[PDB]
RNA sequence: GUAACGGGGCUAAACCAUGCACCGAAGCUGCGGCAGCGACGCUUAUGCGUUGUUGGGUAGGGGAGCGUUCUGUAAGCCUGCGAAGGUGUGCUGUGAGGCAUGCUGGAGGUAUCAGAAGUGCGAAUGCUGACAUAAGUAACGAUAAAGCGGGUGAAAAGCCC
RNA sequence: CCCGGCGAGGGGAGUGAAAAAGAACCUGAAACCGUGUACGUACAAGCAGUGGGAGCACGCUUAGGCGUGUGACUGCGUACC
């Protein structure tokens, strides 16, 4: 009984969210949250909401029992890049990409 | 192309490819290296090669039994339906009609029938005589076509 | 009468990237790199049809030599022996016989020894 | 049809003793090289190791002809500054006689991963004996 | 002070092979309040080693 | 309400003046 | 850095003279296959069919072809039972190609023979747009300088007292 | 109706032929970025291919040492314009 939750257009690069996503891949959901709670990363706050959202999706709609769930899939994809300009010396201009991510977390009792 | 005559670049020193014109045909917008003009596509045909050609096709029509000769071919009132009845009776459907004079009733009745065309002997052409399954000529139509090609 | 390229050009590229499957890095991804890779694959392929026929014979000869010397004669004398005995069995077959029927091979050594003396 | 091929998970590789006393250096190293490769097995196969294991005792008593015992020089570099070290045959026998037999065959074995694999089966001793008595090697006059 | 060739995606991966985070895996429980907490730190309720320090 | 941004990423900055400028050679 | 036998090595595995033996190429033979020319008391528009010989190619010349778009046949066939496009798979031509149907897609599709070309892209420091790399690397823009308590507050170094 | 800062963004229900047609909306290619399995890889040196050519894994080879993948060892081998 796979159940999904997602944060689309999270403002962090996929690279940075992935470090944290990796810590909880395959883990019991109760054990995963504690790991997230004491990981000192902005990205730990973003995905944790998603995991908790996913847990609540499992109780309310069908699944339930917090005991049975594991983080069976988690993957963090690239969102669109916002385009901006940074002035450099001698009138030269640089692009900056303010990169985003799609964070997906999947939970299941089996 | 609408636009300006200024070189974009300083010729040298900038790292870009050298440019002369934002209307160059390599550039987005304002291309078209060898642009088209209105032109006349019409071709010459020798008088004799035209007549010779009409004769060859007409002679084939005879050989393939697609040419139909009749004493008269006309219609009473200008009603396409009336013509339609006649054509079924003659076992014709996809057909060119060539008549002795530009008969008007016949001309009017045929306009809405796509598979039927009417023509006076004077106004014949090579492709119409081919483009229909059967071709009908009046006796008078023959005599006029004959004189014309001779 | 404007003619657009979209459909045909993709088909031509897809043929090449398909010939480049299994190749490393850009050679299986990037047409410009793949196209050079696939041709050179072809150049070597042509070549090694000719090379293949050199390599296998060297193998057969090397194996007959081993088995000939096992029955107490060198390759060079053994083949000469068979030729003067008018035996024509080629080295693909002899190298096969050298492996799977050592007793038949010994019998071909005597046949070639008799003629050679 | 298609040709036979040795399978490394089937091939047999046997055990031999060889006395290197009085034997000419490289005129023995040749026959070791040959046999370590399995060139003598009719089921020889260039990419597979069909060779045999070879003990060599009395490496300290292998001979060389002419003036080579004193004049023959072995060079190697240390990847440094001066690097070039140098030592005569007589000095090699003295220091470590096993090296002379080992250097000899190695330069006659194919160079490459298999090449390096064949060499592993050469077990040269300096003395007149070995610890491989359980391997039941049978004597070889080579 | 610049690449002569574009480095590969595999090499990129290798370079990142030490970027991985470490989980603490050593949270402890106050014997009075029952909360998990980092070792040698107070709890969210302001407990430490069974005794009520602070008050919040 | 997330309308595309102004961005203001028009890039006519190219190309600024470009001296060596520079080593002296070689006479 | 041995370093002027390619090297391991050779008193001979060196040179000289004689003699046999084998390895060796895309050389020649064999079997299978395609293609161009030439001669046939031939067939005899010619196709055939045996024989003969030729098929390394830059600039260039000569000869054959494939595909893309458009007009005709063209009020001509296919199509909601699923068109193009996309993406999978199968077979076949000497090649451009070609044919076949797994799933998407959700309306257009087009034999044959004709005709006309904005007709085929990897390079032009070609153009426009996306997206990589270096890289999670440099930097966060006066060396005037901050520390604590409250408060608000989802959350406070920066906000208010 | 839920998670959720009376947020964003998601998950349900419902509309709708179809929502993997949902306003960042016909189709929806690739460079590029991911997750999932198959095999390979830490004594082994170079236009990354090709000729050999062991395993191991699939589709049973659907009884036939047959197809796909992967491919250790090994012979040849300095991109294109
Ligand atoms: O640009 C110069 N040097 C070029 C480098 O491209 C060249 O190597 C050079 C060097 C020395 C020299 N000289 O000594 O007269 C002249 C040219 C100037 Cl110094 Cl001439």
């Amino acid at each position: 009984m796979e159940t999904i939750a997602k944060h689309r257009h999270a403002r962090s690069s996929a690279q940075k969210v992935r470090l944290v996503a990796d810590l909880i891949r395959g883990k019991k959901v109760s054990q995963a949250l504690d790991i997230l709670t004491y990981t000192n990363k902005k990205a730990a706050v973003l995905v944790k909401k998603v995991l908790e959202s996913a847990i609540a999706n499992a109780e309310h709609n069908d699944g339930a029992d917090i005991d049975d769930l594991k983080v069976t899939k988690i993957f963090v994809d690239e969102g669109p890049s916002m385009k901006r300009i940074m002035p450099r010396a001698k009138g030269r201009a640089d692009r900056i990409l303010k990169r985003t991510s799609h964070i997906t977390v999947v939970v299941s009792d089996r | 192309v609408t636009g300006s005559g200024k070189k974009p670049w300083r010729q040298k020193g900038t790292g870009r490819a050298r440019s002369g014109s934002i209307k160059s045909p390599i550039w987005r917008s304002g291309g078209v290296t060898f642009a088209a003009r209105p032109q006349d596509h019409s071709q010459k045909v020798n008088k004799k090669m035209y007549r010779g050609a009409l004769k060859s096709i007409l002679s084939e029509l005879v050989r393939q039994d697609r040419l139909i000769v009749v004493e008269k071919f006309s219609v009473e009132a200008p009603k396409t339906k009336l013509l339609a009845q006649k054509l079924k009776d003659m076992a014709l459907e996809d057909v060119l009609i060539i008549t002795g004079e530009l008969d008007e009733n016949l001309f009017l009745a045929a306009r809405n029938l796509h598979k039927v065309d009417v023509r006076d002997a004077t106004g014949i052409d090579p492709v119409s005589l081919i483009a229909f399954d059967k071709v009908v000529m009046t006796a008078d139509a023959v005599k006029q076509v004959e004189e014309m090609l001779a | 009468a404007r003619v657009k390229r979209g459909v045909i050009a993709r088909a031509r590229h897809k043929k090449i990237l398909k010939q480049a499957k299994g190749y490393y890095g850009a050679r299986s991804r990037v047409y410009r790199v793949a196209f050079q890779a696939v041709i050179k694959a072809g150049q070597y392929a042509y070549r090694d049809r000719r090379q293949r026929k050199r390599q296998f014979r060297q193998l057969w000869i090397a194996r007959i030599n081993a088995a000939a010397r096992q029955n107490g004669i060198s390759y060079s004398k053994f083949i000469n022996g068979l030729k003067k005995a008018s035996v024509e069995i080629d080295r693909k077959i002899l190298a096969d016989i050298a492996v799977f029927d050592k007793v038949a091979f010994t019998a071909l050594v005597e046949k070639a020894k008799a003629a050679l003396a | 049809m298609k040709t036979f091929t040795a399978k490394p998970e089937t091939v047999k590789r046997d055990w031999y003793v060889v006395d290197a006393t009085g034997k000419t250096l490289g005129r023995l190293a040749t026959e070791l090289a040959r046999r370590l490769r399995g060139k003598h097995k009719a089921e020889y196969t260039p990419h597979v190791d069909t060779g045999d294991y070879i003990i060599v005792l009395n490496a300290d008593k292998v001979a060389v002809t002419g003036n080579k015992r004193t004049d023959k020089v072995y060079y190697h570099h240390t990847g440094h500054i001066g690097g070039i070290k140098q030592a005569t045959f007589e000095e090699m026998i003295a220091r470590r006689p096993e090296r002379v037999i080992e250097i000899a065959v190695k330069g006659m074995l194919p160079k490459g991963p298999l090449g390096r694999a064949m060499f592993r089966k050469l077990k040269v001793y300096a003395g007149n004996e070995h610890n491989h008595a359980a391997q039941q090697p049978q004597v070889l006059d080579i | 002070a610049v690449q002569q060739n574009k480095p590969t995606r595999s090499k990129r991966g290798m370079r990142r092979s030490h970027d991985a985070l470490t989980a603490v895996t050593s949270l402890s429980v106050d014997k009075t309040s029952g909360e998990k907490h980092l070792r040698h730190h107070i709890t969210a309720d302001g407990y430490y080693r069974g005794r009520k320090v602070i008050a919040k | 309400e997330q309308k595309l941004i102004s961005e203001e990423d028009l890039f006519s900055t190219p190309v600024w003046i470009s001296q060596a400028q520079g080593i002296r050679a070689g006479p």
